[PDB]
């Protein structure tokens, strides 16, 4: 966690910053599909 | 389909009998798990699979 | 988890995708041999 404001973090054990635009965009942009959960 | 690079062939055993009396092994680098189709391009040798 | 639509996952700690057709075909394909469980 604790990445740049322009982006989020999509992992707890592992660090992976993705831009906010990738959050709930209809595709799994992370290793764990938590971008498309609870949209 | 999977991408196969640096394919190499080594023959383990070889007996020219009537049945499938030879075994060969292929070593490669791949990118994903999938199915590939094997073929022999000469009629000297007949693959079983 | 959340692999390609064609391929299902066969682990919790590990990442190793396999084609769906490999599932329950009488031979193991994953270290956690759950391809052949609950046929
Ligand atoms: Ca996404
Ligand atoms: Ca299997």
């Amino acid at each position: 966690r604790t990445c740049r404001i322009h982006e989020i973090s999509c992992g707890a054990h592992s660090t992976q910053c993705i831009p906010v635009s990738w959050r709930c965009d209809g595709e799994n942009d992370c290793d764990s599909g938590e971008d498309e959960e609870n949209c | 389909a999977p991408t196969i690079i640096d394919l190499t062939c080594t023959v383990a055993t070889c007996t020219h009998s009537s049945d499938f009396g030879g075994v060969l092994t292929l070593t490669y680098k791949t990118d994903k798990n999938g199915d590939c189709s094997v073929h022999s391009h000469s009629n000297v040798a007949t693959l079983q699979e």
